[PDB]
């Protein structure tokens, strides 16, 4: 800490590219460290500092560990020769497993057309499809012939079977089993115990996606007339691309992992084929007006791609990409397929009107794709990589867990130190139980209440049990097992919480949510119902939100004599510290702005993580007829930065010449909490 | 199957000749080892073994022959492939009696529920559906020409698919000419409307805006002017205003629904033709106008089936023309506008769709409506339990093979194996149809095949699946390629109840929707979580179709009152005038105020005045059921209240009960124990017998008390015969009505928890079928005077099915206050003696008014005084009210409740007044004046509420109880410093006495030292027998509950013991104890006498009382549903006082036959709480330790009689027993349960 205020050219290494390459020396330590040591400490350095670079930090450990070159055979492409021809028992089975969407046969395919040894392809779920794999497998136990099953994962019991039967074999050297197959928890553990498992990837990139997809697509189909249709086809894949891509950023890119695949792909072909053949009766040639371009938008907006989607904001999103590609002005020699890659550069689309001339365009893409490709911001990379980091340092933890009576019971003392004890009750008076706040409040303290006492109780009898003074019953048991391991608890779920949450957090959380409890059951106590609509509650803390945001709704309706039906929320953001509040507004505290930041009451895009909004106004008031305004833009405001749970959508107006398509693009949202 | 059919002979001669060969010689082997039944004589028949294989071989043979046939019949009439073996064998020889197969036709068809024939049925002159709809045939066909079933029954299909056809094709020609008006005649509208059906009228309105649109979309493509949209919207707006005036009005139900289907589309149209003017769309080919659905007429085809084509977007399909009668219009939100774009994408690209959503959002049914809309039979397969697997590959074989559509309802909840299975058939048949949609494929010659069954069967280019999905879990893996996902996240449920009310004729149906929506939110969210809440959108319809009832009820009320009068009567004048909001607030309260509880009724009215403010509710008051309710409760001494007066809230339950009664056919009291259901629901009966004159039996039919099959009936696995079941015989005795049981109001109560193991035969009665489906193949119809009703405790065992089925009103705990139950108490008192037996029992029936019979006995004059002197004590702000709020504070070994503290201080108080008897009778000279009378009652009064509240507490919280008592009493209590007050009896004199006078310190011989039959008297023993002399005069299931060897079977014998009246019968439970134990021990150590009142179960030793004891009430395990069955039954053999036979099925009633149970306490390990139910009635005693002194006492006596043996010794008597106890008390303070579940340390030892 001291060292932070005594360098001054931190700066420049916080803010650098890649800080982890050049770490300054930063630790006091009485010898001289070595290689190792500094590798190690340079790690924890950036681990504190620079999270999202510790991916990169961890590759430079490695290197300078085990040697630099120990990670380079993996970036190599795999070679089937010498793995298959050696180093495999001929009883073994090569489990071929791959990412859903994505094939590996063409690999082994390849490999015996090099190899020049005949092999036959059977696809396996029908029985006829068992029958014959069953017989080409005998013919080449004795004829030593390869044998590729095809999706064997739909069959886990003939997996088994198969299984035994591999092991009672007495297979020739030049025989070989090749078994493709995805990614699925259903196959046995047995067949992957006694197969070399090999995992096909697809390559990321969006110039791998489309080189991908145009090569799926067979020439003569996009060759066919009009000559519009291999521009439409290349709008189609360029879409497909950005889409499937900007499901890897994700909750930010796409509100949840959708299965954006090649079933999709091939509706929306086969949809552009069927409307380009309508609308051009075999005309050679038609005007990019003539185009259906609303058939199209339409069929990919509602069936082809936003069946799947089911969150309203995703399905905005969707509609804004496809109404920025698939346009007239797309056929423009000057046309933007994205915008502001690096502030200066903008990717235009190809002047060709041939699919080889796409293909060649396609293949000149620079290989330095930045998620602003993808309308992203340029940040969001950081937080992937950041993400990627906080898992591998908790997959190793996982792996380091493979005696701790003392320090469970130490980890439970300290909990219960940091917890608070109790909650009161709110009184109910026969004045305050008309105020539909007071109602809320009276049931967020009464169930918070019932939490806290059952996890004391249950944290206590923790205590005791770590103390060898208590028996074992089976809640008991299965708590422990639970904390020792670090899953939350089941019980203590009785409020919605992020995927994926340690206890820790949770206990933390927890703490919070009591404390602000105690606050507001303190102020109720104190002034009866007045305070109760003067006080700053946090969003996040509050296990029901919307239940809160239906209270004020119902108090402004009461106090005013409006019925409820009638009004709508106007969202202020005040910078002022403890800033007047008016009869039907209510103080909102803890809200964070991801990807913009608010002045005046006025959204401007920003390349920061997130943006805490002072103090936020709830105010309802009559609703009004008057047409919302073109520089207004409405804002999800997710629970947390899951961005699974959809609570209310505000609205904002945008600042000085901003598109709100690029709002829409770069995910931007309100968060209740970080 | 060859003897219940007599045309089945007919169709297999060869067939019915073998098994009727094989029969004879069968029947002659039968009556050969009939003779002779001995087994060695069987197996020295001469050559039975090769005769016998012979018999299995050819039964065999004709068994698979008879498979051959039925699969040829199912495969020459595809539809047959949708009704079970049994069925078919039922139509196939029923031929002559054609009025047989009126019940299968709703399996075939899709809205065909009946035919209409000749007068001596040979021809089928039309069909008729579910409502009454009938369509008559353009050439009926003729079953004399076609005998056989196959022909006639295909060609009635055919016949009414072209029949449609041209009855649709006459109607588009008549609304042609209704179109092209700027002003159409409501009478010829309606005229129109009624003449023809309304799946007709729908589809004929449909074509007409469709071609009017592309007329007009053609014309301005030439013209360019939006002239003639502006005239398509002006008549769709001038026809929805008709429909408008018409459904303000009076009009037939099938009218009623035609127009609400007319008005449900119209508004669609119009919305369609609105976007479409802003839109500015010029030319027809424009995407804005093909996305929406469009229908194309055509009468020139030749074929009927290809008259009529419907093409939205890409996809085109022709009509089906399947009649589907009057079904439920969906109100065409734009959620499913994007279903049906999305579904018929998938169906152009031969790819079933897969809606995925929560439930509610309308998956099913918007599938079944895209479905009905194409005019394709559309089958919906509930994934839930009730899933016949077995028939599913037949199932797909004839939707293969007719071209009918196929929904699951929820995909994910299938097992794994039956969601493979279901998958793979599924997967073969989307293949099949797939392999539709190659180009190279010709199409002169497609014979697409599946294989299903074993078997190859053409798949219909038509037919379709769609598999219905809901997340929290996706599809199979297998059928992700080959279908298309859609989400269905959130319906739109403002424009549902939007179009809905502007249906009903709410003129202010917008904001009433805007209103009405976020206020069932609000009624979700804020409202307590309840499992019979139903908040959903099925709710909120049924509660706008009981609104537009009760607008339209008022309407013809207004109307009725105006023709009484002098004044003209104009309908739109008075639909103007009347206030909406307060119907749709009336309805809303009438459906669901009765389903809640009692602290969120407050909340609702909040919540409703805010979102609807300043309107109000006035209840309906029934001023004659209120005065029979008032009478009749009189009659029975209960307390009656109106409104805000004590009791008002129990009569407003039993109102809010005989509307449900009157809605619904089934209907649920879910009430917590001792709320005044069983009350309600009696005083109900009672009350519409007096009024209505129609004679009220009811049958109340515990389900848990006995097995299902018992329940139900089972059928014998060898000889078939068919045994009925309990409900199933009462079901039966109403049907029949031998003795007019028709003309009397059935209410059959269950009075039992609700498990989903005994209502999964309910399932089908509580439907709209009313119908009771049998195992033997018997159809039983409920008839319409018959109500099912449940009085349970809880739903929390209860599936979603059973409750959504059937009304509810729940009676909270709070309806039945302490100051009615006081007020029957002291009226019971006031009026039912207790001397007597049989006699002035029946007479008080007999006696209307009872005048003249005032003074009958002596009892009746001192019970009357009695209560006279204990009425101030019983008031609302009384002793009792505030000892009862108290103790319920106080911890109690058993969990506590208000009835049974009330029961026990009322037996204890009827015993008070018994003794007074006693002592009147014992002293005839000088009675008992009112003062000492006065004195004795209020002594025993608190000594009374002192063993009832804190009799199941420990020692010094009675004494808390006791000092609590004595700083809020007023009467005279013992005024000894430092004694429990529970110490001290009462005797016949007002004043005290202390127990310890009653125990004497009795001188045990030197033999049975330590014999089981040896009581010393001590405070406890002395009090507790007391206590069981007083809960065993009045004859209840007392129930003692304590510490391992603390005393309680043995106070309970010696206090038993002292009445030579009754013997015990010592009956041990476990976890396997079952009633089965009961049923053995009643047929041990009774008998069954058939009394002419009916059959009644006593002891054989004439005079004697009998006693069961079960030593461990808690040991019988819960079930997986909890509510341990022999408690069950003890509850209803105790309540009801009597059980219904296994085999008889027959109310038996007991007569002196008691229940006195022993238990330990719940804490302890394996012991099962007891149910309130069953908990009310018994009164509950704590037999703990005796502690020190008591165990001081006795065994020193026990070490005197010890050592007298001894005469030296004798003198070490105290100081050893001192010794004993000391030691004893360590080893008990030492050794806790904590350490070792063995170290119990009892006074056994
Ligand atoms: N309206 C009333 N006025 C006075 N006393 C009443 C009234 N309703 C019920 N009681 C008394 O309270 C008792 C409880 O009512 P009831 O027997 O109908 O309860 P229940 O709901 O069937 O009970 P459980 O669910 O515990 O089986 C009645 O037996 C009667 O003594
Ligand atoms: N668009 C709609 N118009 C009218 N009613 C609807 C609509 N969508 C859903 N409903 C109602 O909601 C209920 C949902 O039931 P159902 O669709 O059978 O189950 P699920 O919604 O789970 O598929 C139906 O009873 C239906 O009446
Ligand atoms: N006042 C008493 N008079 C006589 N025996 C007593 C007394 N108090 C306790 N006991 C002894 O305590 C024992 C009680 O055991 P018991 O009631 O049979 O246990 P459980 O009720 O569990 O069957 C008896 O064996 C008896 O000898
Ligand atoms: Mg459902
Ligand atoms: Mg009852």
């Amino acid at each position: 800490i001291a060292k932070v205020q005594a360098d001054e050219q931190f700066g420049i290494w916080l803010d650098s590219s890649s800080p982890e390459q050049t770490v300054p020396y930063l630790w006091s330590e009485e010898t001289p460290a070595t290689p190792i040591g500094q590798a190690i400490h340079r790690l924890l350095l950036i681990q504190a500092f620079r999270p999202d670079r510790l991916l990169a930090m961890a590759h430079m450990f490695v290197s300078t560990n085990l040697g630099e070159s120990f990670m380079s055979i993996m970036e190599q492409p795999l070679d089937l020769t010498h793995i298959v021809g050696t180093e495999v028992k001929p009883n073994t089975p090569v489990l071929m497993c791959s990412v859903p969407g994505y094939d590996a046969s063409g690999h082994v395919e390849d490999l015996a057309a090099e190899q020049n040894t005949q092999i036959t392809s059977i696809a396996i779920g029908s029985a006829e499809g068992f029958n014959q794999a069953d017989k080409a497998i005998n013919t080449a136990v004795k004829s030593g012939r390869w044998v590729m099953l095809k999706n064997v994962h739909l069959a886990p019991g003939w997996l088994m079977q198969l299984e035994k039967k591999l092991h009672s074999l007495q297979p020739h050297a030049c025989f070989r089993l090749f078994l493709t197959m995805e990614i699925n928890p259903k196959v046995p553990v047995n067949l992957l115990r006694a197969g070399r498992i090999f995992v096909f990837e697809p390559p990321p990139g969006v110039k791998a996606n489309m080189l991908r997809t145009f090569s799926s697509i067979p020439v003569s189909r996009i060759c066919k007339s009009p000559n519009e249709r291999a521009r439409l086809y290349f709008l189609l894949a360029w879409f497909h691309a950005i889409i499937q891509e900007r499901l890897r950023y994700a909750p930010l890119g796409w509100s949840k992992k959708y299965e954006f695949g090649e079933s999709d792909l091939r509706s929306a072909c086969d949809t552009v084929d069927t409307w380009l053949d309508d609308t051009a009766k075999g005309r050679q040639n038609i005007s990019p007006d003539k185009i259906p371009w609303s058939a199209l938008k339409t069929l990919m907006a509602q069936s082809i791609y936003g069946g799947r989607v089911d969150n309203e904001f995703d399905q905005r999103l969707l509609n804004t990409f496809l109404e920025r590609l698939f346009t007239t002005r797309s056929f423009d020699s000057e046309f933007k397929l994205a915008c502001k890659v690096d502030g200066h550069k903008d990717i235009q689309m190809p002047d060709g009107i041939r699919r080889e001339e796409f293909v060649q365009w396609v293949e000149l893409l620079p290989d330095t794709q930045t998620p602003s490709w993808l309308g992203l911001p340029n940040n969001a990379e950081r937080v992937l990589l950041t993400t990627q980091g906080v898992d591998m340092i908790s997959k190793m933890l996982k792996m380091q867990m493979l005696a701790w009576m003392r320090t469970l019971h130490t980890t439970a003392s300290n909990w219960l130190h940091l917890i608070p004890q109790t909650l009161s009750h709110l009184k109910r008076t026969v004045e305050n139980i008309k105020d539909p706040l007071f109602r809320f409040f009276e049931r967020e303290v009464k169930m918070g209440a019932k939490l806290l006492q059952d996890v004391r109780q249950d944290l206590a009898d923790v205590v005791q049990v770590c103390e060898g003074k208590k028996k074992q019953t089976n809640y008991l048991r299965t708590l422990i097992n639970e904390l020792v391991k670090g899953i939350l608890p089941r019980s203590w779920s009785h409020y919605t919480v992020p995927a994926g949450m340690t206890v820790i957090q949770w206990v933390s959380d927890f703490s919070e949510r009591i404390k602000q409890l105690q606050n507001i059951s303190l102020a109720a106590a104190s002034g009866g119902a007045k305070e109760l609509k003067n006080i700053h509650v946090c969003l996040g803390g509050l296990f029901v939100p919307e239940a809160y945001i239906t209270a004020t709704r119902q108090y402004v309706a009461q106090a005013n004599s409006w019925s409820l039906e009638e009004l709508c929320l106007e969202v202020n953001v005040t910078t002022s510290q403890g800033a007047t509040l008016d009869a039907c507004s209510f103080g909102v505290t803890g809200l964070k702005l991801q990807g913009a930041t608010c002045n005046n009451n006025k959204l401007s895009l920003s390349n920061a993580i997130s943006t805490a909004l002072p103090l936020t106004q709830l105010r309802w008031v009559k609703q009004t007829n008057t047409e919302k305004k073109a520089s207004v833009v409405t804002l999800p405001v997710y629970l947390n930065f899951t961005r699974a749970d959809l609570i209310f959508t505000v609205d904002f107006e945008i600042a000085t010449k901003e598109d709100p398509r690029s709002f829409y693009e770069r995910g931007v949202a309100v968060l209740c909490t970080e | 199957i060859f003897t219940g059919s007599a045309d089945i002979k007919h169709l297999l001669p060869v067939e019915t000749q073998r098994f009727q060969s094989i029969s004879t010689e069968f029947l002659a082997l039968m009556k050969k080892v009939s003779k002779s039944p001995l087994v060695m004589d069987v197996l020295n028949i001469q050559g039975v073994q090769r005769s016998l294989e012979r018999l299995a071989d050819l039964l065999g043979k004709i068994q698979k022959a008879l498979g051959e046939y039925l699969e040829r019949e199912r495969s020459s009439f595809p539809r047959f492939y949708f009704v079970g073996d049994e069925d078919l064998l039922e139509i196939i020889g029923n031929s002559k009696n054609v009025a047989k197969l009126q019940k299968h036709f709703k399996k075939m068809f899709a809205g065909v529920s009946s035919i209409i024939l000749n007068e001596d049925n040979s021809v089928v002159l039309g069909i008729s559906s579910r409502e009454g709809e009938e369509v008559m045939f353009k050439t009926p066909v003729s079953i004399t020409e076609h005998p056989k079933i196959n022909e006639w029954l295909t060609l009635v299909e055919k016949e009414m698919r072209v029949t449609l056809a041209k009855l649709l094709a006459e109607s588009v020609t008549e609304v042609e000419i209704f179109g092209k008006a700027t002003s159409i005649d409501p009478n010829t509208y309606i005229t129109w409307i009624d003449k023809y059906q309304a799946q007709l009228v729908v589809l004929s309105a449909q074509i007409a805006w469709s071609e009017n649109v592309e007329t007009a979309l053609s014309s301005m493509g030439g013209g360019g002017d939006a002239a003639p949209l502006h005239s398509v919207l002006s008549n769709v707006e001038v026809t929805l205003n008709v429909l408008a005036d018409s459904v303000l009005m009076e009009q037939p139900p099938l009218r009623r629904r035609k127009l609400e289907h007319l008005i449900t589309e119209l508004v669609h149209q119009r919305d369609v033709t609105r976007s479409l003017i802003k839109s500015k769309i010029d030319n027809a080919k424009s995407f804005e106008w093909l996305s929406q659905m469009r229908f194309y007429f055509d009468p020139k085809q030749t074929d009927v089936l290809q008259q009529l084509s419907i093409q939205m977007a890409n996809a085109k399909f022709n009509y089906g023309f399947e009649y589907l009668g009057v079904q439920d219009k969906l109100v065409q939100t734009p959620l499913t506008d994007r279903c049906y774009l999305t579904m018929t994408q998938a169906l152009e690209a031969r790819l079933g769709g897969s809606p995925f959503g929560p439930a509610g959002t309308g998956k099913t049914e918007s599938v079944k409506a895209l479905g009905h809309q194409l005019g394709r039979f559309v089958l919906v397969f509930n994934c839930d339990e009730t899933f016949d697997f077995q028939a599913m590959g037949r199932i797909f074989v004839g939707l293969c093979q007719v071209g009918a559509w196929g929904c699951f309802d929820e995909f994910n909840r299938l097992e794994e194996r039956m969601l493979s299975a279901v998958s793979q058939q599924v997967q073969c048949i989307q293949e099949a149809l797939r392999e539709h949609s190659n180009p190279n494929y010709d199409k002169t010659s497609a014979p697409i095949t599946c294989e299903l069954l074993n078997k190859q069967v053409k798949v219909s280019p038509d037919m379709a699946i769609f598999i219905t999905m809901n997340p929290g879990s996706n599809l199979p893996d297998n059928l992700k390629k080959l279908f298309r996902s859609l989400a269905m996240t959130k319906p739109d449920r403002q424009l549902i109840a939007q179009v809905m009310l502007y249906s009903q004729g709410f003129r202010t149906a917008e904001v009433l929707a805007n209103k009405i929506v976020p206020f069932f939110k609000l009624c979700d969210e804020q409202l307590s979580s309840q499992s019979h809440y139903d908040f959903g959108l099925r709710a909120l319809k049924s509660v706008l179709v009981s609104a537009g009832n009760v607008k339209r009820e008022r309407i013809q009320k207004i109307k009725r009152e105006k023709e009484e009068r002098g004044e003209a009567v104009d309908e739109g004048e008075i639909a103007e005038n009347l206030p909406e909001q307060e119907i749709l607030i009336q309805s809303v309260c009438e459906t669901m105020v009765p389903k809640l509880v009692a602290e969120d009724i407050p909340l609702l009215f909040s919540l409703l005045s805010d979102v609807f403010p300043g309107v109000q509710y006035h209840r309906g008051e029934m001023t004659a059921l209120r005065e029979e309710l008032k009478k009749v409760c009189q009659e029975m001494y209960l307390t009656y209240g109106d409104g805000e007066e004590v009791g008002g809230m129990w009569v407003e339950k039993v109102l809010q009960l005989y509307q449900i009664t009157q809605i619904n056919h089934g209907l649920m009291m879910v009430g917590p124990s001792g709320s005044g259901k069983s009350m309600a629901w009696r005083v109900l009966l009672k009350a519409l017998e007096r009024l209505e004159g129609v004679e009220g039996v009811a049958h109340i039919i515990d389900p848990k008390a006995i097995s299902k099959d018992h329940l139900y009936g089972t059928l014998d696995p060898n000889t078939r015969e068919w045994t009925d079941g309990l409900f199933t015989h009462v079901l039966r005795k109403i049907i029949d009505s031998v003795r007019g049981e028709l003309q009397k109001r059935q209410w059959i109560v269950f009075d039992g928890d609700v498990d989903p193991e005994w209502v999964e035969n309910l399932n089908s009665v509580l439907d709209d079928n009313k119908l009771l489906t049998l195992p033997n193949g018997e159809r039983l119809s409920l008839p319409p005077n018959v109500r099912i009703m449940f009085e349970v405790q809880d739903l929390k065992y209860a599936t979603l099915a059973t409750v959504s089925r059937c009304g509810m009103v729940w009676f909270s705990e709070d309806v039945l206050s302490t100051d009615m139950i006081f007020n029957n108490f002291l009226a019971r008192l006031r009026s039912i003696p207790l001397d007597e037996g049989e006699d002035e029992a029946q007479r008080r029936r007999k006696g209307k008014e009872d005048e003249g019979e005032e003074a009958a006995s002596p009892m009746l004059q001192i019970q009357r005084d009695a209560a006279t002197i204990m009425q101030p004590y019983f008031t609302s702000n009384g002793l009792v009210t505030k000892a009862l709020e108290h103790a319920f504070q106080l911890e109690h070994i058993m969990d506590l409740t208000r009835l049974r503290c009330l029961g026990s201080l009322f037996s204890m108080l009827h015993q008070a007044c018994r003794n007074v008897a006693q002592y009147n009778a014992n002293h005839p000279d000088f009675p008992m004046q009112i003062e000492q009378l006065e004195r004795y009652i209020q002594r025993y009064l608190v000594y009374a509420i002192l063993w009832s509240l804190s009799g199941d507490s420990r020692l010094k919280m009675r004494a808390e109880l006791g000092e609590y008592i004595r700083r809020i009493t007023t009467v005279p209590l013992p005024t000894a410093p430092n004694i429990p007050i529970i110490d001290y009896e009462v005797s016949i004199s007002g004043e005290w006495s202390p127990w310890q006078a009653k125990v004497p310190q009795i001188e045990v011989e030197t033999h049975k030292v330590a014999a089981p039959d040896v009581v010393v008297p001590t405070l406890d023993t002395v009090r507790h027998e007391a206590l069981l002399y007083t809960w065993l005069a009045e004859h209840k299931p007392l129930v003692l509950c304590g510490p391992p060897g603390s005393g309680k079977t043995m106070t309970l014998f010696s206090a038993l013991r002292a009445l030579p009246d009754m013997e015990v019968v010592g009956l041990n439970f476990s976890s396997a104890t079952t009633p089965e134990l009961l049923l053995k021990t009643f047929d041990h150590y009774c008998e069954y006498r058939r009394t002419p009142n009916g059959v009644v179960l006593a002891p054989v030793q004439l005079g004697k009382w009998l006693v069961l004891f079960c030593d461990e009430i808690n040991l019988p395990d819960m079930d997986k549903y909890g509510t341990q069955r022999v408690i069950s039954f003890i509850r209803q053999m105790v309540e009801h006082g009597g059980f219904y036979r296994t085999s008889d099925q027959t109310w038996v009633k007991l007569e002196r036959i008691q229940f006195v149970g022993a238990c330990n306490p719940p804490t302890d390990p394996g012991r099962k709480p007891l149910s309130h139910r069953f908990l009310r009635h018994v009164p509950v005693v704590y037999v703990d330790y005796p502690g020190p002194a008591s165990l001081t006492q006795i065994y020193g006596t026990f070490n005197r009689a010890m050592l007298r043996l001894i005469p030296s010794l004798r003198t070490y008597a105290e100081p050893l027993t001192a010794a004993m106890v000391e030691f004893y008390t360590m080893s008990q303070e030492r050794f806790t349960q904590d350490t070792q579940p063995h170290y119990i340390y009892s006074p056994r030892e």
